[PDB]
């Protein structure tokens, strides 16, 4: 089960609080895991976006955090905007691997 | 190898006249096991014979 | 590749004569089968593909 | 997908040590005890599915066998096999069962059933492991010589595995017959009831359901299973459809043996007092050692001894010399020293 | 089962199998033929007195 | 107080032969099977708190395993001792397990885990004590004597006994710092953590807290789990101070042997028939008895055999007298009279 699932319809504004999830299904994305809602571009621009499970994701916005939000990894764009606006790429690790799941497309 | 192996010099002596072929063999592998080869007890021995 | 004959037609191994799906409901079927891919080379194939985990109770 | 108990069907075996000197229809039948394991897994068949569910699946605590003419499903835990001692179980798929047992020359297989029903299998399992160096030492040992060997792993996929099922004779009935009283008022109960009755007309009749008969007693009416719902395990012990010929499967098997090592002991070799072409080595084995003097040119005059106690041995060494392979280390060497 | 090869090396013979092979068959003689480049031989003006 | 399992600690050792003939690091391993008494008592050394609670309580249901940074503790009925088959455990405190097994070569001392894991440790344990007397006992007389003999007694007194009570060694820690996202972000999780990078610069440091650390080994971050806590009796199996020095410390040790006598039979009385010179003596032993026949004087001759059959030996008489000793009765002299 490969998941950093969450609402698959969960996006904020231009500046919005974009809140989508990047968890597991049994409960959170870890932390040592890095549970986050990683930068998804054009081309499919992984980075971090909101990434390391309760903290920022530099290169991603300035607003991007990957923390315990929503039902999971919660990837708060706290400020996420129309560059912001991606594949929340939810990352959930075994703490020895990072794997993205599906993400949500804010 | 002999019926006293191990002189006591005195009955609760200090002192051991003791040779009984105790070769430290090769290590034990990947795991801390003591690789020694003893001679048995002789008078183990004596108390077999 | 394979030549399937299950009384009927000779067709692929795995796309049998008369296979897949062999043993959860004509079991004795099954057992003509095995009778036959069991003396078969390419029913050999059926003796594992209709029969291992190839029954008619095959979940997939 | 590999539904190959499900393809299974649980069948017992009229063995012959199930306890108390009677064998009778167990689920414990022991088939074949394979002595195959060159480091000592012995193979065995057994008269239960061991390792199969109830629906034909994995039973992770489960046992199967087949339990009155419906599945014997029972713990995994109680099915044990005592040949002299209380025997390490090696794994259970199928008929195949693997035994690290103790060594003896009879083997009992006790399985505990749901009811308590400790199935016995006797048969003379002569368990004697084969010979590894030297040194008659029976343990598993913690360091010492690579003895490149067989060993009969447990390796349940069927690779090269085949057991020859079969649909049966029909299986037997007292309650097929049922109470007409002089008619013959044959319950089904929904099997193969394949029914010959004593008594006038149609006293035949593989029937599907129950039937009422005139004129012909209950004790008149034979009645039986149609043993044809499943292959079972087509051994001479079970008894073979003589209604069927040769039409009968050959499913995948357990059990598969492989090449292995083993770990062999090299014991103190003794002092060695070296007196005019004769050394004395005055050995103390822990073991049965396998002691050899060779000569060291052409004529050999290759001795060779088991040792159980402490012992001597005046080799009398040749001028060619003497190799004296003792325990598992390599042999020694004699020169005569001039 | 009985002694194998090695187990039983008559000629102070060394047995080997698989491929067979006779290490240490102590037995007979080895034809060495160096033909060496002989300028490695200095001359008998070559050597110290 | 004596809270010996408090400076104790149950060490997990490499016993070898666990069962299925695989090392792994349990506390059952058998550090020093203490044979030395004469009388049967088996002193097995046990690598964990065999008999101690894993909390720290002395109960005698609670055997602590020290088992992955904790005390497990199970059942005290977990353990038997197969040496040829499961025998009498007398007492098990700490260190040590004193026992009377049967008969045997190997020996496995068994232990419950707390998912019932048998932590069977399977050494050479070559125990049969040659007993005293004039006929190869086996059990306890109905009438027979007290020879003294030595005895593994179950004072558990630790003095005149002790254990090399020296420092704990620093345990392997794999499983502290996490691999975050497939790149460096470790964890501590309270511990004396020996982490070192496999890289330059965070390399070292035996602290407690995370590494971040990038585009290196996520597992070259290799680390160990510190325990200054507790000391271990210093067992082979156990690595002592080569990441120490010599300091090591000392404890008591209990499970003390003394002297005892223990009560063995004599045979029944031989037929004797006295002709001319020849006093004809039939045995039947009930075990293999000594009868050792001898001069009464200055010619010994002092012939002896164990007897296993009905014996009718014959001893011509001497003049200086026949001294026969048949068993554990005192010996018959002979005058040959007239």
């Amino acid at each position: 089960q490969a998941v950093v699932t969450q609402e698959s319809a969960l996006t904020t504004s231009p500046g919005e609080t974009v809140t989508l999830t990047c968890r597991s299904n049994i409960g959170a994305v870890t932390s040592s895991n890095c549970a986050n809602w990683v930068q998804e571009k054009p081309d499919h621009f992984f980075t971090g976006l909101i990434g390391d499970t309760n903290n920022r994701r530099s290169g991603v916005p300035a607003r991007f955090s990957g923390s315990l939000i929503g039902d999971k990894a919660a990837l708060t764009i706290t400020g996420a905007q129309t560059e912001d606006e991606a594949i929340y790429f939810c990352a959930l690790w075994y703490n020895n691997l990072w794997v993205f799941g599906g993400g949500t497309k804010l | 190898g002999q019926f006293g192996d191990i002189q006591s010099r005195t009955p609760e002596s200090e002192d051991v006249y003791a040779n009984t072929q105790l070769v430290l063999q090769r290590p034990s592998a990947g795991t801390v096991h003591v690789p020694y080869s003893q001679a048995p007890s002789g008078f183990k021995y004596w108390l077999k014979e | 590749p394979v030549m399937c004959l299950l009384a009927n037609t000779t067709f692929p191994c795995s796309q049998p004569p008369c296979t897949p799906c062999c043993y959860e409901k004509e079991p004795e079927k099954t057992l003509r089968m095995l009778e036959d891919n069991v003396m078969s080379p390419g029913y050999y194939q059926l003796l594992q593909a209709s029969l291992t985990c190839s029954p008619r109770r095959q979940r997939r | 997908n590999f539904n190959v108990y499900k393809a299974i069907r649980p069948y017992l075996a009229h063995c012959p040590d199930c306890g108390e000197g009677h064998s009778c229809h167990s689920p414990v039948a022991l088939e074949r005890i394979r002595n195959e394991a060159t480091d000592g897994t012995l193979k065995i068949q057994v008269s239960l599915q061991i390792g199969i569910k109830t629906d034909d699946s994995h039973d992770w605590t489960k046992l199967r066998y087949m339990d009155n003419h419906m599945p014997a499903d029972a713990e995994r835990a109680r099915l044990f096999v005592r040949t002299s001692a209380p025997c390490t179980i090696t794994g259970t798929m199928g008929h195949f069962i693997l035994a690290r047992c103790p060594k003896g020359e009879t083997l009992t297989v006790g399985f505990t059933d749901s009811g308590k029903i400790s199935h016995s299998c006797t048969h003379p399992f002569h368990h004697d492991p084969p010979v590894i160096g030297r040194e008659k030492f029976h343990s598993r040992p913690q360091h010492r010589k690579e003895l490149p060997c067989s060993t009969y792993a447990q390796s349940t996929a069927a690779t090269a595995e085949e057991i020859e099922v079969h649909m049966p004779p029909d299986t037997p009935d007292r309650t097929l017959m049922s109470q007409q009283s002089g008619n013959v008022k044959i319950t089904v109960n929904s099997q193969t009831v394949r029914y010959k009755c004593n008594c006038g007309d149609s006293n035949e009749g593989l029937t599907t359901t129950d039937k009422v008969i005139n004129n012909c007693k209950v004790d008149q009416c034979h009645a039986a299973v149609t043993n044809h719902k499943k292959w079972q395990y087509n051994s001479p012990l079970v008894p073979r459809n003589a209604e069927l010929g040769d039409r009968k499967g050959k499913v995948h098997i357990p059990f598969p043996l492989a090449n292995v090592t083993c770990r062999v002991p090299k014991a103190r070799n003794p002092t060695v007092t070296y007196g005019k072409n004769q050394v004395i080595m005055l050995l103390y084995p822990d073991h049965p050692t396998l002691l050899s003097y060779r000569n060291m040119g052409e004529e050999p005059n290759y001795q060779e001894e088991w040792v159980t106690h402490k012992k001597e041995v005046i080799r009398t060494v040749p001028t060619e010399g003497l190799e004296v392979t003792w325990g598992n280390n390599e042999p020694y060497k004699y020169w005569p020293q001039l | 089962r009985g002694a194998s090869l090695q187990h039983t090396a008559p000629f102070g013979c060394q047995i080997a199998t698989n491929p067979v092979r006779a290490m240490n068959c102590a037995v007979g003689n080895m034809p060495i033929s160096i033909d060496i480049p002989d300028a490695a031989f200095t001359r008998v003006v070559d050597a110290p007195s």
